[PDB]
RNA sequence: UAGUGAACCAGUACCGUGAGGGAAAGGUGAAAAGCACCCCGGAAGGGGAGUGAAAUAGAUCCUGAAACCGUGUGCCUACAACAAGUCAAAGCUCGUUAAUGAGUGAUGGCGUGCCUUUUGUAGAAUGAACCGGCGAGUUACGAUUGCAUGCGAGGUUAAGUC
RNA sequence: UAUCCGGGAGUCAGACUGCGAGUGAUAAGAUCCGUAGUCGAAAGGGAAACAGCCCAGACCACCAGCUAAGGUCCCAAAAUA
RNA sequence: GGUGUAGUGGUAGGAGAGCGUUCUAAGGGCGUUGAAGGUCGAUCGUGAGGACGGCUGGAGCGCUUAGAAGUGAGAAUGCCG
C-alpha cells in the first residue's frame, strides 16, 4: 500500500455521531435525551437495577 | 415609561426632518457690501444705517 | 398564421418564426420535431380541432436544452425545530418552429 | 486638479449638531458659505469656518484655483473617535458619558 | 488540536443576508431578521407557486366568462357545450383567444352552442 | 410560456353606459353596475388594472326597495365620538339623498381597496331623469335581463 | 476573548479597613528613510512637496469584517390601516459568470415574527436592544452489542528488558 | 405482514369532536371511563377570522385538465339555471 | 445502466449517507507574474455548500487519499467588546 492511497476495509471504521449540532441531524437541541424528566439531565439517571 | 420598542432609523429619521437650523436677514451692507444682518450693525465696518458706530 | 398544440399536458400557441419553450423532449439539439396534436389552427380562417384538426401538424427545430432558474423548496414548520431544503432545476426545450400545416 | 479638499480630525463637536450647519453651506459659493458661517451662532460654525477657509488656501496656494468660483461642491461630517466617560448618579452608580468627536470634510471645485 | 471560528461562520451569513437583500431596514441589515423573514420568504413562496396557477386559472374563467356573455352565452354554458363538441382547448388558451383573436372565440362559441342545441 | 395578455392603464378604452334605475331592486342594480364598474364584463378584464367603463344612474330617486326595506332598512354610522350613533332609513334616503343610497350600495360591492375607491369614483347617480354627462356620448345600458 | 491571571514594567492598575479579589493592553516599514520646505490655522488637524515598492503603511499606523453614522443618487413615495414579505405586474433605469438579464416598483391576490414550553401560543406566556467573538455529550478505566481484521478448539499476552 | 432473538430509544401533563355510561343539575370549553376519528406530529380546500368540525395526506416543476367538502348576484372563481 | 410497479408530511426518537472547519502523514501542486483574508458579481450542485472573475490585500495556501478533533451558534434575563 501507499501512504497516499490507504484504504480502510470496508465497514471497519466508523464516524462518530456528535449530538447537539443543529436541528437536521437528528440529534439538535435535546440531544436525543427528549424533554425533561430525570434521565435529561447531566449525570443524570438512577442506579443500575 | 420606557420605550417599548427601538425607534427604527427611519421614523428616526422622519422625526429629526423639522430638526434643522435656519439662517434668515442675511443681505448686503451699504457701506462695505460685505453681507450683514438686516437691523444689526455690520461688524466689518461697523456702519449701520450709513454711520460708523 | 398560427396554432395551438398539445405538447407536456400543456396547450401552446405557435407562430412560423417564434422559439416556445417546453417540458423535455427527448429529441437531439438540431434535429427535426413533429407536433401532431393540433388542438386549434387560426389566421384568415379558423380550423377547431375536435378534439384535434385531421391531418394538422407543427414543425419545429431543437434549438437547444437547457435548466431554468433553480426553484428552492424549503419546509419548516414554527416551533418544531424542523426544516427541509430543497432545490430543483426544471428542464426544457427550446424549439423553433418552422412549419405550419 | 480642480478641486481642493480640507478636513478636521478628531474636533470636540456633536456629529449630529455640526451636521446641521454643514447642510446650510453645502452646494454653496465660498463667499454665500463664509457669509452663514460668520453669522451662525453654533459652535461648529467657526471650527467649519476653519476647515473651509482652509480648504480655500489649499484651492488657490496649492492649486492656483480661482477664488471667486469655487463653490463647496461636498461636505459632510463623519464619526470620529469617542471618549468615555462616567457621572455618577443618586445610589452609589454611574452613567457613561459619550464624549463625541467629528472628522469634518469640506471640498470646494472651481465650478 | 484547536479550531477556531474562522470564517465559516461569517459566509453563512452573507449568504443570508444577500438572498434578504432589498427588505426594510433592518430585515436586510442584521442577520437574525434577515433569516426570520427569509424563512417566512421560502414560506410564502412555495405557498405561492401553487397559488400562482389558481390564480391564473380564476383569471382565465373570468376573461372567458366575459367573452361569452358578448357572444350570448355564460361560461357554464360554454364549457359545457365545448365538452360536448369534443373541444379540449383548455382555459388560456380561450383566455387568449378572446382577448386577442375574437373572431376565433367566437367560432368557437358557435359550435358550442350548436351541440347545446343537439 | 407566461403569455397571459395584462391590461395597461390608459390603453383600454372605457365607454359611457347609462342605467336606469326606475322600479329595479337597488342591491340588483348595484351588482349590475359594480361589475360594469369593475370591468367584469369585457374580456380584457385585469385584477389588477382599472379596465371598467363608466357608469350613470338616473332615476335613482325611483328605485324598488322590496318588502318593508323603506322603512326598515337601517343605515347606520359612528361620530367615532361616545354614543355617536346615527341612523336613517333607506326610504329616507331614497326620497331626500337618493344618490347617496345609490352610492352605499355599490361601495359595498366594490373591492375595499385603492383600485376599488378609484373604480367607485367612476359612478354619477342622479335622481331624475336627466344628467349634465351629454359631452361624454354615453349609451343606453337595458339590465332587464341582467337583473 | 486562545495560551499562565500576567507575550506589553501583572499579582501591576483598580476595588476592600483587612484577609482578599483582580483587569485591560501584541503587529508602521526591508530599512525611520518617522513627512526638510511651503500654505490655512493660535494650536489641533489638514493641503501640497518629499521618504518609501506601497502613506487609504503617518505612528488610533499590517489586514480592516458587522453593528452604527454620513455623503451622492438610478427607481418609488404626501387618500394611506403595512409580521413588511411572497405571487402577479405597468412604468422607469441599467447592461451581467449572456442567463427565457439586473435594480426599482404604481397597483392587485395571499399572508398574525424566531425560540422555548405546552392539550393548545401571532400570542396579552418565555428569551433575545443590535453586531462581532467566546460558549454545552468529552476523555480515562471497565461492561456489553454491532461492524472489521488476524488466528481458530483455540485466542492472547500484562508488568518488565533492549 | 405476524412471531422470536438482540442493539438504541422516546413516552407515563394529553385536547377536542361523534357515539355508549358514570359524577355533575341529563350545567360547564367540567370531570372520569369505553369506543372511533382528528390535533398532538398535518401543510392544503370549506366553516368570515377559528389546533380538535367537513373534504383531503405537501418528493419537486408547469400561466394544463377532472373532481371532494363547500359553492355559483357583487366583494369573490363559478346558474340572476 | 434500462423498463415496470409502488412509495417519498412529520415532533420525541431510531437508522443511513453526506457538507464544511483546524491539524497530521503521503503524493501531487499553487504563490511579489500576488497566498490567506476582506468585498462585489446576474455562477454550479438535491442539501449542507463549491467554483470562477473584478477590486482590496501583501505571504503563505489548496488539491487527492487516509488519520485526530477544543469541528459548525440565534437564542442560555449566557460572558467580553
Ligand atoms: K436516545
Ligand atoms: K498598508
Ligand atoms: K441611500
Ligand atoms: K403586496
Ligand atoms: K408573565
Ligand atoms: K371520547
Ligand atoms: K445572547
Ligand atoms: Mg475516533
Ligand atoms: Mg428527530
Ligand atoms: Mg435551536
Ligand atoms: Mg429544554
Ligand atoms: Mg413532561
Ligand atoms: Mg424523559
Ligand atoms: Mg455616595
Ligand atoms: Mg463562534
Ligand atoms: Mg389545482
Ligand atoms: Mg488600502
Ligand atoms: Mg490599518
Ligand atoms: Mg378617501
Ligand atoms: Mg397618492
Ligand atoms: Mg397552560
Ligand atoms: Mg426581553
Ligand atoms: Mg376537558
Ligand atoms: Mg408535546
Ligand atoms: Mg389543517
Ligand atoms: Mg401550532
Ligand atoms: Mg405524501
Ligand atoms: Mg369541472
Ligand atoms: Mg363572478
Ligand atoms: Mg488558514
Ligand atoms: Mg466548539
Ligand atoms: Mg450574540
Ligand atoms: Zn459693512
Amino acid at each position: 500500500m501507499k501512504l497516499h492511497e490507504l484504504k480502510p476495509a470496508e465497514g471497519s471504521r466508523q464516524v462518530r455521531n456528535r449530538v447537539g449540532r443543529g436541528t437536521s441531524s437528528g440529534n439538535g437541541k435535546t440531544a436525543g435525551r427528549g424533554q425533561k424528566g430525570q434521565k435529561a439531565r447531566s449525570g443524570g439517571g438512577v442506579r443500575l437495577g | 415609561a420606557v420605550p417599548a420598542r427601538r425607534t427604527s432609523k427611519a421614523k428616526k429619521a422622519k422625526r429629526r426632518t423639522h430638526y434643522k437650523l435656519t439662517i434668515k436677514g442675511l443681505n448686503a451692507c451699504s457701506n462695505c457690501g460685505e453681507m450683514k444682518k438686516s437691523h444689526h450693525v455690520c461688524p466689518a465696518c461697523g456702519h449701520y444705517d450709513g454711520k460708523d458706530v | 398564421m398560427y396554432a395551438i398544440i398539445k405538447t407536456g399536458g400543456k396547450q401552446v400557441k405557435v407562430e412560423v418564426g417564434q422559439a416556445i419553450y417546453v417540458e423535455k423532449l427527448n429529441v437531439e439539439a438540431g434535429e427535426k420535431v413533429v407536433f401532431d396534436e393540433v388542438i386549434l389552427v387560426g389566421g384568415e380562417s379558423t380550423k377547431v380541432g375536435a378534439p384535434t384538426v385531421a391531418g394538422a401538424t407543427v414543425e419545429g427545430t431543437v434549438e437547444k436544452h437547457g435548466k431554468q432558474k433553480k426553484v428552492v423548496t424549503f419546509q419548516y414548520k414554527p416551533k418544531k425545530h424542523s426544516h427541509r431544503k430543497q432545490g430543483h432545476r426544471q428542464p426544457y426545450t427550446k424549439v423553433m418552429i418552422e412549419a405550419i400545416n | 486638479i480642480t478641486s481642493a479638499k480640507a478636513t478636521a480630525k478628531t474636533v470636540r463637536t456633536s456629529p449630529r449638531k455640526a451636521r446641521l450647519v454643514i447642510d446650510l453651506i453645502r452646494g454653496k459659493s465660498v463667499a454665500d458659505a463664509i457669509s452663514i458661517l460668520k453669522f451662525t451662532p453654533n459652535k461648529s460654525a467657526g471650527i467649519i469656518e476653519k476647515v473651509l477657509m482652509s480648504a480655500v488656501a489649499n484651492a488657490e496656494n496649492n492649486f492656483d484655483l480661482d477664488v471667486e468660483s469655487l463653490v463647496v461642491s461636498e461636505a459632510f461630517v463623519n464619526e470620529g473617535p469617542t471618549m468615555k466617560r462616567f457621572r455618577p448618579r443618586a445610589k452609589g452608580s454611574a452613567s457613561p458619558i459619550n464624549k463625541r468627536t467629528s472628522h469634518i470634510t469640506v471640498v470646494v471645485t472651481e465650478k | 488540536a484547536r479550531v477556531k471560528g474562522g470564517t465559516v461562520t461569517r459566509k453563512r451569513r452573507k449568504k443570508v443576508l444577500k438572498l434578504a437583500k432589498g427588505y426594510y431596514g433592518s430585515k436586510h441589515t442584521l442577520f437574525k431578521s434577515a433569516k426570520e423573514q427569509v424563512m417566512n420568504s421560502y414560506y410564502y413562496a412555495f405557498r405561492d407557486r401553487r397559488q400562482k396557477k389558481r390564480d391564473f386559472r380564476k383569471l382565465w374563467i373570468a376573461r372567458i366568462n366575459a367573452a361569452a356573455r358578448m357572444n350570448g352565452l355564460s361560461y357554464s354554458k360554454l364549457m359545457h357545450g365545448l365538452k360536448l363538441a369534443e373541444i379540449d382547448i383548455n382555459r388560456k388558451m380561450l383566455a387568449d383567444l378572446a382577448v386577442n383573436d375574437a373572431a376565433a372565440f367566437t367560432a368557437l362559441a358557435e359550435q358550442a352552442k350548436d351541440a347545446l342545441s343537439k | 410560456m407566461r403569455t397571459t395578455y395584462m391590461a395597461k392603464a390608459g390603453e383600454v378604452e372605457r365607454k359611457w353606459y347609462v342605467v336606469d334605475a326606475t322600479d329595479v331592486p337597488l342591491g340588483r342594480l348595484s351588482a349590475v353596475v359594480a361589475s360594469v364598474l369593475r370591468g367584469k364584463n369585457k374580456p380584457t378584464f385585469t385584477p389588477h388594472v382599472d379596465t371598467g367603463d363608466f357608469v350613470i344612474v338616473i332615476n335613482a330617486d325611483k328605485v324598488k326597495l322590496t318588502g318593508k326595506k323603506a322603512t326598515d332598512k337601517i343605515y347606520y354610522r359612528h361620530s367615532m365620538y361616545p354614543g355617536g350613533l346615527k341612523s336613517v332609513t333607506a326610504g329616507e334616503l331614497r326620497d331626500k339623498n337618493s344618490r347617496r343610497l345609490i352610492e352605499t350600495s355599490v361601495k359595498g360591492m366594490l373591492p375595499k381597496n385603492t383600485l376599488g375607491r378609484k373604480q367607485f369614483t367612476k359612478l354619477n347617480v342622479y335622481g331624475g331623469a336627466e344628467h349634465p354627462h351629454a359631452a361624454q356620448q354615453p349609451e343606453v345600458l337595458d339590465i332587464t335581463n341582467l337583473i
